[PDB]
């Protein structure tokens, strides 16, 4: 579902980036969660396929 | 939809990237996060797109 | 044997196999099932109690 | 006992955070005091 | 009495793979000199073909908490879940680490796991986490427990990769359950233990059991 | 220190109704052996700040105090401790660090000694009671010895 994934990614973008500067506390958490659920990266960035 | 999803994902990751001042300070967490992001997205893919 | 306290391993007397859980196959995790098929195995696992 | 173990782990983490620093600032002191009051109450409950 | 793993104890990191409806047990192995990359040595057919167990042995040199490790990097203990462990290869005296290179073609986010000469950096440190919910952080790691190992440097699981025809080991984002089977904890001084290299002397008569020198007619 | 006293009280309560070679006693001995180094540090802290009050009372110290106000010098306190040959070098360094010396290296030793004397005495007594209890209820244990 790319079209829903895009909205969720937009929300996370607004959550991690503020006033032209990255918020490290949220950025690290988001990166860790995204790697712990690799299916978020989409089929293209999947492990094997 | 697919292009927009991947563009949003790359935008989110780039915004999660650590700040230059932190990288210069050499914070271990910042360096680790930058390494993870580099691993996820190769430079050649960005240049090709 | 006590209710709640004692931890018991179920064993088939005739064959000697141990009551254990089958390895969750893919696409079932994807559907989201929380049910793991139970099976009788020679070794099972450590948390079969 | 389980809650006490969780609290002890948290306090050890917080100490390790402040180990390098020469002095502990005011908010750190307040957080130590809160955690330590709770731990004292839990120890009293176990003794009782 | 349940037994607890402790530092300075020799261990083997073992994993299970089902092939042809037949469970097969493998041990993490590496040579160190000549080849730093880690492979998997089967140990299920031992009763027919003995395994090359010499290069499968790791010593638990250290086990610190994550924060203690952070402080140390910035600058006989029991193993507790959530602590970071350091493993020396028993033969080569090198340290199990997560390498930056990646030879895998199937997976692009996975890195290679091998040995490195120095214990410096965070690549040689791994955090143990419970495989299931019965165990929890702060608990002592009991022998026979299934645990997942996460690289401190890359937050990647020590993973068994079956993608290709052959079985390989790498650091990826998919998790694999490992067993740290103990080999030895501490030997009483002067006593022989299994897995030692030694000489068999005929009584005390300065004669040892041996084979013919290299390049001999008897084919050694 | 108050929290530490409460912990020790809880341990002593655990040792109620104790028997010789009791299971709880043996497990507590194992716990202490596991945490040996920290216990040693605690004991050193307590004994240092207990001996302090004694030396401050000792006339030898009061003599080494020439300043009329009473505050000996940081270099001079070093001398008082040197005389008793009680505290070891690093121990004297730690006492100086804890001395709270004024801008003129002046140490109100009356206050220095009396700073911890009460909580230190209380927790030290409870720890001594705990160790005596364990020693008398687990008679044969080199680790406890």
């Amino acid at each position: 579902n790319p079209c829903g994934g895009e909205r969720y990614l937009d929300f996370l973008r607004f959550a991690v980036f503020v006033n032209g500067e990255s918020v490290e506390e949220n950025a690290n958490v988001v990166v860790r969660l995204l790697i712990r659920k690799p299916e978020c990266f989409g089929p293209a960035l999947r492990g094997e396929g | 939809a697919i292009m927009s999803f991947y563009a949003a994902l790359i935008d989110l990751l780039g915004r999660c990237a650590p700040e230059t001042h932190l990288i210069q300070a050499g914070k271990g967490e910042a360096l680790r996060i930058r390494a993870i992001l580099r691993s996820l997205v190769p430079l050649d893919d960005l240049v090709g797109i | 044997i006590k209710y709640g306290e004692s931890l018991c391993f179920v064993q088939h007397v005739a064959s000697g196999l141990w009551l254990t859980y089958a390895a969750p196959d893919p696409k079932a995790l994807r559907l989201g099932v929380l049910k793991k098929k139970a099976m009788l195995h020679q070794e099972g696992h450590m948390d079969d109690a | 006992v389980d809650y006490l173990l969780r609290l002890q782990e948290s306090i050890s983490d917080f100490y390790w955070y402040y180990s390098g620093k020469d002095v502990i600032e005011e908010q750190g002191k307040r957080n130590f005091s809160k955690a330590m009051s709770v731990a004292k109450q839990v120890f009293n409950s176990l003794t009782e | 009495e349940v037994q607890f793993l402790r530092t300075d104890d020799e261990v083997v990191l073992q994993c299970s793979a089902t092939v042809l409806k037949e469970q097969l047990k493998l041990c993490l192995a590496a040579e160190g000199f000549g080849n730093r990359l880690c492979f998997l040595e089967p140990t299920s057919n031992a009763q027919n073909v003995p395994p090359d167990l010499a290069i499968c042995c790791f010593i638990l040199e250290q086990s610190l908490s994550v924060r203690a490790l952070q402080e140390m990097l910035a600058n006989h203990r029991t193993l507790l879940y959530g602590h970071a462990i350091l493993l020396r290869h028993a033969h080569s005296r090198m340290y199990l680490s997560c390498l930056t290179t990646s030879r895998s073609m199937t997976d692009k986010l996975a890195f290679d796991v091998g040995l490195q000469e120095d214990a410096t950096g965070e690549a040689c440190w791994w955090t143990m986490h419970p495989a299931s919910k019965q165990r929890s952080e702060g608990e002592k790691v009991r022998v026979g427990d299934d645990l997942i190992l996460v690289s401190v440097s890359s937050e990647r699981y020590l993973h068994l990769s079956t993608a290709s025809g052959e079985l390989q080991v790498d650091a990826s984002f998919m998790q694999t359950l490992w067993n740290m089977n103990p080999i030895c904890s501490g030997c009483e001084e002067g006593f022989v233990t299994g897995g030692h290299v030694l000489r068999l002397f005929h009584g005390h008569m300065d004669e040892c059991l041996t084979i013919s020198p290299s390049d001999s007619d008897d084919q050694r | 220190l108050d929290l530490q006293k409460d912990m020790v009280v809880m341990l002593l309560s655990l040792l109620e109704g104790n028997v010789v070679n009791g299971m709880i006693a043996r497990q507590m001995v194992d716990m202490l052996v596991e945490s040996s180094s920290n216990v040693e540090m605690i004991l050193k802290f307590f004994d240092m700040f207990l001996k302090l009050k004694d030396i401050v009372g000792s006339e030898a110290f009061q003599d080494y105090v020439t300043d009329p106000r009473g505050l000996i010098s940081k270099k001079d306190f070093q001398k008082a401790m040197d005389s008793q040959k009680q505290f070891t070098g690093p121990e004297i360094q730690f006492l100086l660090s804890c001395s709270e010396a004024d801008e003129n290296e002046m140490i109100n030793c009356e206050e220095f000694a009396n700073r911890f004397q009460e909580p230190a005495r209380d927790i030290g007594f409870n720890v001594a009671v705990l160790l005596t209890n364990l020693s008398e209820h687990v008679p044969h244990d080199p680790r406890l010895r």
